[PDB]
């Protein structure tokens, strides 16, 4: 389209970052529960 | 979502490193307890023999 | 701990650093535009000192000293001293060259050294009351005295190269200045400009009786000094410095040039050295030499441990670890490098490893058991007071902590032999020395490298182990130093205690795999870690989402292939061994 | 001339007062820094009317000479005087304090 | 110190190596270091 493509890419990158952070937090919580 | 910045990334890395060091200390304490139990069992077996 | 982190949080949240940053911003706004770029692209410095537990910060924009009480900072996280925060004249514009600061070993004098001379200031001890002078005194002598100004103001061709203190507290602490013409001037704190001691290096490329100031034969050979460091109390050769066959402790002076030629000097005021005017060197190579031991050496650090370990930090980002060994008698190496009539004992430097630091911090393109460099930046080495083997390396690219894991194995092999299969595996595979990139002032190549105004390691019983850093923005960054990110060190003289570790476990009535502590350590061993992305207060550039994603993915991969996958397997071993031990 | 540790009995001191010292033991005023700042290789000649010219002075030549003289002055004395004034002002607020 | 006259004008020239000469005279007339310092070379400063 235009300048909205960069904003959409940044939003997708932020969503992926948040998903990775949530997955890492869930893995850490599971490891702590197992320990 | 939340705008990730250099300070936020540094804080997250520091928190993860602190949690890793705490887990390492807990594992070291567990290993020390296991070694003490192993030494006690070895002494008991050497006495029973 | 709680008390070990409360004082760090208080030092980080105190308003003194915010006021310093505001003053720096006001000065930058009042000045021109090139001064800001010069201050942001200048070299590394260190303007932090410790006096009786109090932290003294040297503000060069106003030529002042700021005193902070780390012991009182732990009270309501903002201090509890109405007169503890001392300011030493915050209204002096800069005149002479201000480069670095040094403290006397007797804790009484502060010397501001710059490429023009030294300025000495008498600061009394801080004890009693609110950590004031002599228990509450603000009328002491607080005036600066110049030192070695005429030598550098009469001839603009030669300047000051290096300056250090004499490690002695039973007498008057002297100041040793190594100039550009390979001249060592030992000055006293009570004299104006009268040289107390003058030493002229002489060998084959230096000068001792050649003409001075103008046409001289020194330029026909070149070879200019770069850095000089002091070593631990060892022994001196019988044919150098003395005439008898007795032993005498002395302070060795290791001089490192630009190429990498390390020279040997014996400077000691406790005994009158006979042959001290002849410069000894260079030290021979063993078993060979790649490029004179260092591509572009600039920093030398001699560890006080036994045997002697020389860390050579180059400008490209290479740390060569040379063990000091005795001179070989099979080949004529000690008599060829000695410039005297007697065969002087010239030790050799055996290079064991060449670590490559992580400079500029590129994208995810390296490995997980080593580090790669990028840009060439000057690196300054500092001896960690927690352990003589462990040390720190500071540069505009960031801060690294290097602990010699192979040093303990080498010492054990030299004493009796190497033991523990877990320690053998740690020494052979995975890694060799534990290198960790802590702070990273330079996020990428596109970002301008910000210089660190000071870096210190506070090690106390009531305060813990902390690393304090003050960058160009006058911002305080304090980090903890746990005993788990360092290799285990047995209680010894050349190796302080860090954590208890037991080895050699018998296997005759149970079913385990060696010592469990050492096995867990070898499983959790690593050699790569993501540094802390420091955020500048002035905000030079916003972090782009692509680079943020790349950095976070690299950090996640590192923590998953070096920490996460190793902790999940450790708990399974414990769960499997619990049932066997119960049976 | 340039002033290293020399015999100066005009403005430099030796200890507490002005003394003809031969070795630099105590800095006098700021003569060494002044010389280090003035370290140059040019000069500021004072012109005098005493020659027999051929005709009228050209305006272009006069402007060129004036510009050259002003540039030489601003490059050889202005910055040095500014640095000297800054060094003098450096010890004023500290003196009052 | 002296003055040099030429068709251009008058210059003032002062000896810069007089300091090294005084250092030689103070250290002694039988010193190899002072002899080398005297044998050294340097430049002066012309003042029109």
């Amino acid at each position: 389209e235009n300048q909205a493509k960069v904003t959409k890419e940044s939003d997708s990158i932020l969503n992926g970052i948040r998903e990775e952070i949530a997955h890492f937090q869930k893995e850490l919580d599971d490891l702590k529960a197992r320990t | 979502a939340t705008a990730m910045t250099y300070a936020q990334l540094e804080n997250l890395i520091n928190k993860w490193s602190l949690e890793l060091e705490d887990q390492e200390k807990h594992f070291l304490q567990q290993a020390t307890q296991v070694n003490a139990w192993d030494r006690t069992l070895m002494q008991n077996g050497e006495r029973i023999t | 701990m709680a008390a070990g982190e409360h004082w760090q949080s208080a030092l980080s949240e105190h308003a003194l650093f915010s006021s310093l940053k505001e003053r720096l911003r006001d000065v930058e706004e009042l000045r021109e535009e090139g001064e800001r770029r010069a201050s942001k692209d200048k070299q590394l410095r260190n303007l932090l000192c410790v006096l009786d537990g109090d932290l003294l910060v040297w503000d060069a924009e106003e030529c002042a000293f700021h005193t902070v009480t780390l012991r009182s900072l732990s009270v309501e996280s903002t201090g509890s001293s109405s007169s503890g925060e001392q300011k030493l004249l915050c209204t002096n514009p800069p005149l002479f060259d201000v480069n670095e600061v040094l403290l006397s070993p007797t804790q009484h004098h502060v010397a501001l050294v710059g490429s023009k001379g030294v300025m000495v200031l008498e600061i009394p001890k801080r004890w009693g009351k609110k950590s004031e002078f002599e228990g509450g005194e603000k009328t002491v002598n607080c005036r600066t005295i110049p030192i070695a100004e005429r030598i550098f103001t009469s001839s603009t061709s030669l300047l000051l190269k290096q300056a250090i203190w004499y490690p002695s507290e039973t007498q008057e602490p002297h100041l040793i200045l190594l100039t550009s013409d390979n001249i060592l001037r030992l000055y006293n704190l009570q004299d104006l400009f009268t040289p107390v001691k003058v030493i002229s290096l002489s060998s084959a490329e230096e000068e001792t009786t050649l003409p001075h100031n103008g046409r001289s034969y020194k330029a026909s050979l070149g070879e200019t000094a770069v850095a000089c460091d002091f070593g631990p109390l060892a022994v001196l050769p019988k044919g150098f410095g003395q005439h008898s066959k007795e032993d005498t402790v002395a302070y060795p002076l290791y001089i490192l040039y630009e190429t990498g030629e390390t020279y040997l000097m014996y400077i000691d005021l406790q005994k009158s050295n006979i042959t001290v005017g002849k410069l000894l060197g260079p030290l021979p190579m063993y078993p060979a030499a790649e490029d004179n031991y260092g591509y572009d050496a600039c920093a030398l650090l001699c560890l006080p441990c036994v045997p002697n370990i020389i860390v050579i930090a180059t400008e490209s980002g290479l740390l060569y670890h040379c063990v000091v060994l005795e001179g070989e008698e099979d080949d004529e190496q000690t008599s060829n490098k000695s410039w005297n009539s007697s065969c002087d004992l010239i030790p050799s430097l055996y290079v064991f490893e060449c670590v490559e630091l992580e400079l500029a911090l590129k994208f995810a393109t390296e490995e997980e058991e080593s580090l790669e460099l990028d840009f060439a930046c000057p690196i300054k080495l500092h001896r960690d007071p927690i352990c003589p083997s462990r040390y720190h390396c500071t540069h505009v690219a960031g801060v690294h902590s290097v602990g010699l894991t192979w040093f303990n194995k080498l010492e054990k092999f030299l004493s009796s032999g190497e033991e523990d299969k877990d320690s053998l595996q740690e020494l052979a595979a995975e890694q060799k020395c534990l290198v960790e990139h802590i702070l990273c002032t330079k996020p990428l190549r596109c970002r301008l490298p910000s210089p660190i105004q000071g870096f210190w390691i506070i090690s106390d019983l009531f305060l813990g182990t902390s690393m304090i850093c003050i960058t160009c923005d006058f911002e305080c960054i304090v980090r903890p130093l746990l005993t788990t990110i360092r290799p285990p060190s047995p209680p010894l003289l050349c190796s302080q205690s860090d954590k208890s570790s037991t080895e050699i476990l018998p296997h005759v009535l149970a079913d385990v795999k060696g010592p469990f502590e050492e096995h867990i350590r070898g499983i959790l061993r690593r050699n790569s870690a993501n540094p802390l992305l420091l955020n500048s207060s002035s905000k030079d550039s916003s972090p782009p989402p692509e680079e943020c994603l790349q950095l976070l993915s690299r950090a996640t991969q590192v923590f998953r292939e070096e920490y996460l996958l190793k902790q999940d397997l450790a708990n399974e071993e414990i769960q499997r061994r619990v049932k066997l031990l119960i049976a």
